């Protein structure tokens, strides 16, 4: 199944303050009005980054793996939130081919109603996660509006990624792409809106 | 960074030539300024009681309630809005500007075309009007016949220029943009400053940090080329456009001299219609000049001929025109319609009839 | 000098620029935490037989070395490749601890390039190693009463260790012309040996304790670092500064912006970072660059005096007779209360000149005599005489005609 | 050499440069001083302030090294007095304005 | 070319400046043209005699 992503998945880029200022940046963003993938679980590639959402109440979603294989041969992450809070390891797991929770470690770490919504990318060993929630009102679609994901950690592990999979109900995926967007901050410093430039000759004027 | 400095030496003079640019550059707004608004030799001011014979130069005159800018001044001044960078402050300041339109304009209204030639003469008014409707060929009493007419359209057309400054910031609109191309300039120039010009970083402490001695040495010597012709860029750009600035302070002092101080026969030089007088007032970075003119509004179609015979004689107008209502001949000045009967006062004989194509035959008043 | 000239005209010359220096250097960094727990390295009361040597690899952490360096315990530090003062500056994707037990004469065989029993039977290091080497004498630890003969170290191998390579296979050595059949006979050995450490011993004979550190840098990331000092933080005063990776130099002051919880520094419109949060207390500071300007000399002439009054354009004099113009900081001028035509200019209605013993003075322009012009009703002003004015007016018409020939002034002959 | 090449040519570039934004500037002087050869001692000009201050009579050329000097001739107005005036004057009923 | 473009995006504002200087100039050309011509207001025709 397909959905429009509308305006939704923008992210902080930086960790500077802005304010009353229309900044232009080149980053890996989830284009505006594209399609992302439906679901109601699969192993599915990474591309240059993930986008990530659902819409919950119930804790049916609780984590993720990424690697190249998704299995044993080499290093993969495993980010679970243990009903208390978020825990990552990135080892070589043995897994399951059908992994869930019911309804080497190099490096390990410790942290419907709601829609969650996540972006993960890696770039130059760094493994970088934003993420933003939010209340909602449809359940069936994303929710046309605008709000930017802040950054929540940045792991210095190297990792080669390319698949990745999700732990079990809605969830949509989209890949980033190479974009220019202008960003609007407002007096206290947040993202407040948002021009994809390449969408259609109009945001190319803006 | 001494480290950077001491290979920006062997550039040799390049950071000396571009100061003694802009320096001249500098140095040239403050003679732009004083071409145009110092052309007054004492600061002249107006009499207590306004008995301009009922025009109305309140909105235009100062105000010292508020700097002492006039009430057309002050909409002006409100509809116009560190990397080693500086601004210099200019040598008139705005209440400096604001003193010398005051005395321009008292001289102009109590004084009229005198005080651009020796002395503030006086004269009121109502005369100085006179001897400007007398100079673009309407006859003096074409004025104290209307007079209350023309003070009520003067006055109107003042409250007109009130509004239409009221209403938006696009009526400003070459003021604004000489503010808004060097703010374009130097956001560029900064904003230049973040590039890498081929170099590993474009900041060199990172530079100094990532590399030895004789790497980092040809890392810099990239952002030195680079930042240097990003600024003989700018210098060069603002070299040309203060060219046309000064071109355009040549222009406004010429207005001045031509426009204000005198009343100019040169035709849509001071606004269209014939150019009766001028006002000015300041704005930020510029000159506003209020041209006052005649305007010839409504027309009639008449009967006309180049001469009249009379006793065989081919009489011709002095100053004016023949015109005919259909039944009676009549001779005019030319801008407005005043008929008067013919007579050997108002027109002059030169040879027979029968050389002028188009004469016709009438009588010529002999008093 | 400027001028490269003995003689100077009457005006104002720019002959320098004015900067504020830095009085003193800031360095800012996080509370020192994640701190390396080296006490399993070095202070557990287990250790390793040297066969087996046991590795630590360090990841993701904060590593002091001078907690090792500076301490009295080693009867032996040593490192190659690097500075042993070096090492708290440095960063690594790991850091690698190698600890065992071997006797006290046989501590010199773990160096780079080295041979013997010990070097190459049990543990190697590279002709060009990079780290370092840590001993201490471990007899009242690692010897018994009786002797400690669990401890071991490979006596007997087919062929040398590669660098840093590990080895715990039991292997039975063939020193003789006949096959083992995968047990002891004459000349065929177990590999695995012991001193037989007793406390009694002499000390080349008793045990000692053995630490190598070895380091790893790759396009991976720099997971491990020496610990980051910081200085106390200067308010209110040009100071070079430090926070976090961002250099700059300054006059830092309290500040009004509100930062969210994750950003750490605030730009200007044209890019220049404008305010930080200390990292330490996370208060938000604005940066302001420390006073700059041109400096000009205002002079009359040196035809006419020696006298001079020095103008720091946009300064002002706190930053720096004494005058503060709204143009800068005026210095050698005397403040004057009349007001004369402009004679050299300064700036903001201000300009000098040289007057009644007499001295530079500064003074508000003229704009000309006011005159009340006396303008009535009915009253008109007529000249009853005149004069003929004879006005000069100069203009260049053409410059002094040049050429350059390029070929030439570029490369001549 | 290929330094020496670079700068050197760079220096030559700018010089060129502000020569031709400085030979305009000369160019928009000598096109003002044969406008007022034209109009002030060819003629008599009525331009205010064009031809010198006061009422312009006459002017003379005189040549000078890179330039040209105007002597501008002009006549000044001296020695003012006060006196009442009228727009016109009443006759026989009729208004009589100066002619 | 990409692999060119790519290293000219490191020398920052310089071809933006450029384009944006001869499209003044460009720009300037039809206002010097309207300076001249458009200075009537009505298309005044002549008589048939
Ligand atoms: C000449 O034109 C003016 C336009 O201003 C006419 O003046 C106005 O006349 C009306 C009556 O028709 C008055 O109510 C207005 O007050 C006048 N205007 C002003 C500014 O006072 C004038 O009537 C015209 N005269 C002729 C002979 O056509
Ligand atoms: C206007 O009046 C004069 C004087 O009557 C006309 O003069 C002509 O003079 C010659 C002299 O030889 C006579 O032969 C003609 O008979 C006169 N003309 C007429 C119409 O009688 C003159 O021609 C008249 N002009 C016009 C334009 O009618
Ligand atoms: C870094 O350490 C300092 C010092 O402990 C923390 O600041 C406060 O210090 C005072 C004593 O001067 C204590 O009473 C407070 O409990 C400390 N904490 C707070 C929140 O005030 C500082 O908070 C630490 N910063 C970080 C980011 O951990
Ligand atoms: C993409 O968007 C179109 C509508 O624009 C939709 O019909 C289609 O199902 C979506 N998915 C794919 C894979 O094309
Ligand atoms: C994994 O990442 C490293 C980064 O240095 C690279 O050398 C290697 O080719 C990558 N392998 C794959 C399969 O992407
Ligand atoms: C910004 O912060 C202020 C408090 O400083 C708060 O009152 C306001 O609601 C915030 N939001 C906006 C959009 O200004
Ligand atoms: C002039 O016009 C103003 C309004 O613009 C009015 O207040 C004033 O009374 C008028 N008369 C005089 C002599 O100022
Ligand atoms: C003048 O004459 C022409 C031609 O007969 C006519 O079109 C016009 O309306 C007349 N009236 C005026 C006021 O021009
Ligand atoms: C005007 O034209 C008519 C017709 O051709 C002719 O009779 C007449 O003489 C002309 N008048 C003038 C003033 O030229
Ligand atoms: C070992 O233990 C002592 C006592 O607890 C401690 O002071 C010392 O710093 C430790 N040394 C190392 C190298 O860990
Ligand atoms: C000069 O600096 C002092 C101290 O900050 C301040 O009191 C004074 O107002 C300043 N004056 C000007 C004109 O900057
Ligand atoms: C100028 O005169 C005023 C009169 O109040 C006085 O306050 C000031 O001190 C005088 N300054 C000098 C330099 O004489
Ligand atoms: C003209 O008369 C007034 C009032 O008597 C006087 O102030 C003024 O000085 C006189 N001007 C001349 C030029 O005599």
């Amino acid at each position: 199944a397909y959905t429009n992503s509308f305006t939704r998945g923008v992210y902080y880029p930086d960790k500077v303050f802005r304010s009353s200022v229309l900044h232009s940046t080149q980053d890996l963003f989830l284009p505006f009005f594209s399609n992302v993938t439906w679901f109601h679980n699969p192993v599915l590639p990474f591309n240059d980054g993930v986008y990530f959402a659902s819409t919950e109440k119930s804790n049916i979603i609780r984590g993720w793996i990424f690697g190249t294989t998704l299995d044993s041969k080499t290093q993969s992450l495993l980010i679970v939130n243990n009903a208390t809070n978020v825990v990552i390891k990135v080892c070589e797991f043995q897994f399951c081919n059908d992994p869930f929770l019911g309804v080497n470690c190099t490096f390990e770490y410790v942290s419907f109603k709601n829609l969650r919504e996540f972006v993960f990318k890696n770039i130059d060993g760094y493994f970088k996660i934003y993420s933003k929630h939010t209340p909602i009102n449809l359940v069936r679609d994303l929710p046309q509006g605008f709000s930017a994901l802040e950054p929540l950690v940045d792991l210095p592990i190297g990792i080669n990624i390319t698949r990745f999979q999700t732990l079990l109900a809605a969830y949509y995926v989209g890949y980033l792409q190479p974009r220019t967007f202008l960003l609007k901050y407002n007096e206290n410093g947040t993202i407040t809106d948002a021009v994809d430039c390449a969408l259609d000759p109009l945001s190319e004027t803006k | 960074s001494t480290e950077c400095s001491n290979l920006l030496l062997q550039y040799g003079s390049f950071c000396t030539q571009l100061n003694r640019a802009l320096t001249g550059i500098a140095v040239e707004q403050d003679k732009n300024t004083q071409e145009v608004f110092a052309q007054v030799k004492q600061i002249y001011k107006t009499p207590p009681i306004k008995d301009f014979g009922g025009f109305n130069f309140s909105q235009i005159l100062p105000d010292p309630s508020k700097s002492k800018r006039s009430f057309i001044e002050d909409l002006l001044f409100n509809k116009v809005t560190f990397n080693g960078l500086t601004v210099l402050p200019p040598l008139l300041t705005d209440e400096m500007i604001a003193q010398y339109t005051s005395a321009l304009l008292a001289g102009t209204i109590t004084s009229g075309w005198t005080f651009g030639a020796g002395a503030a003469l006086q004269i009121p008014f109502a005369m100085q009007m006179a001897y400007r409707f007398n100079g673009i060929g309407v006859t003096q009493n074409v004025l104290y016949e209307n007079q209350k007419l023309i003070a009520n359209q003067f006055n109107s057309a003042i409250g007109k220029i009130q509004d239409s400054l009221s209403s938006t910031a696009s009526a400003l609109g070459k003021l604004q943009d000489v503010v808004n191309q060097n703010a374009q300039a130097l956001n560029t120039l900064v904003k230049q400053l973040s590039s890498n010009f081929g170099a590993i970083s474009s900041v060199l402490n990172d530079i100094l940090a990532r590399l030895d001695k004789v790497e980092a040495e040809v890392q810099i010597d990239r952002l030195i080329t680079g930042r240097l012709q990003s600024l003989q860029t700018y210098v060069t750009q603002q070299l040309i456009r203060a060219a046309e600035i000064r071109a355009s302070a040549n222009l406004a002092a010429t207005k001045m001299s031509e426009c204000v101080l005198g009343q100019s026969k040169r035709v849509d030089f001071c606004g269209k219609g014939y150019h009766l007088m001028s006002f000015p007032q300041s704005a930020p970075h510029g000159v506003v000049f209020l041209h006052v003119t005649y305007v010839p509004a409504q027309e009639k179609n008449f009967t006309t001929a180049p001469a009249i015979c009379h006793d065989g004689k081919a009489h011709f107008p002095r100053e004016g025109v023949f015109v005919s209502n259909g039944t009676h001949w009549f001779v005019t000045q030319r801008n407005f319609y005043e008929p008067q009967i013919i007579t050997t006062h108002n027109t002059f004989v030169s040879g027979n009839c029968d050389v002028v194509i188009g004469i016709v035959n009438n009588t010529v008043y002999d008093p | 000098c400027t001028l490269k000239s003995f003689t100077v005209e009457k005006g104002i010359y720019q002959t320098s620029n004015f900067r504020v220096q830095p009085t003193e250097s800031i360095v800012r960094f996080p509370n020192i935490t994640n701190l390396c727990p080296f006490g399993e390295v070095f202070n557990a009361t287990r250790f390793a037989s040297v066969y087996a040597w046991n590795r630590k690899r360090i990841s993701n952490c904060v590593a002091d070395y001078s907690v090792l360096y500076n301490s009295a315990s080693f009867s032996t530090f040593k490192c190659y490749g690097v500075s042993p003062t070096k090492l708290n500056d440095l960063c690594f994707t790991n850091v690698y601890a190698d600890s065992f037990v071997i006797r006290g004469d046989e501590v010199r065989q773990i160096a780079p390039g080295q041979t013997g029993k010990i070097a190459d039977y049990n543990y190697k290091l590279p002709d060009d190693f990079t780290g370092c080497v840590i001993a201490w004498n471990s007899n009242n630890l690692d010897s018994k009463v009786g002797g400690n003969y669990n401890y071991l170290y490979r006596l007997f191998r087919k062929s040398n260790l590669k660098p840093f390579e590990r080895d715990i296979s039991t292997e039975i050595y063939q020193a003789g012309s006949t096959p083992c059949n995968g047990v002891e006979g004459f000349n065929c050995y177990f590999p695995l040996q012991s001193y037989g450490f007793q406390p009694t011993y002499g000390v080349g004979y008793q045990p000692y304790r053995v630490v190598v550190l070895s380091f790893e840098l790759l396009h991976a990331p720099a997971t491990v670092c020496g610990p980051k000092k910081s200085t106390n933080l200067v308010k209110n005063k040009c100071v070079n500064f430090n926070f976090n990776g961002l250099t700059g130099t300054g006059v830092l002051t309290e500040s009004n912006k509100k930062f969210l919880p994750f950003q750490q520094f605030g730009r200007d419109i044209d890019d220049t970072t404008d305010a930080v949060r200390d990292p330490q207390t996370l208060e938000i500071l604005d940066i302001t660059p420390c006073s700059f300007g041109g400096v000009s000399v205002i002079t009359p002439g040196t035809n006419t005096s020696n006298q001079v009054a020095v103008l720091y354009q946009g300064v002002n004099c706190t930053e720096v007779n004494v005058f503060q113009t709204r143009a800068g900081c005026l210095i050698g001028a005397e403040h004057v209360n009349n007001s004369y035509e402009c004679d050299i200019p300064i700036g903001a209605g201000i300009c000098a000149s040289y007057q009644t013993s007499q001295s530079i003075i500064a003074y508000t322009m003229s704009l000309g005599a006011e005159n009340s012009v006396a303008y009535s009703n009915n009253s008109i002003a007529i000249p009853i005489n005149f004069t003929i004015s004879v006005t000069t007016e100069i203009l260049p018409v053409s410059m002094t005609k040049t050429s350059v020939d390029c070929t030439m002034y570029i490369c001549g002959d």
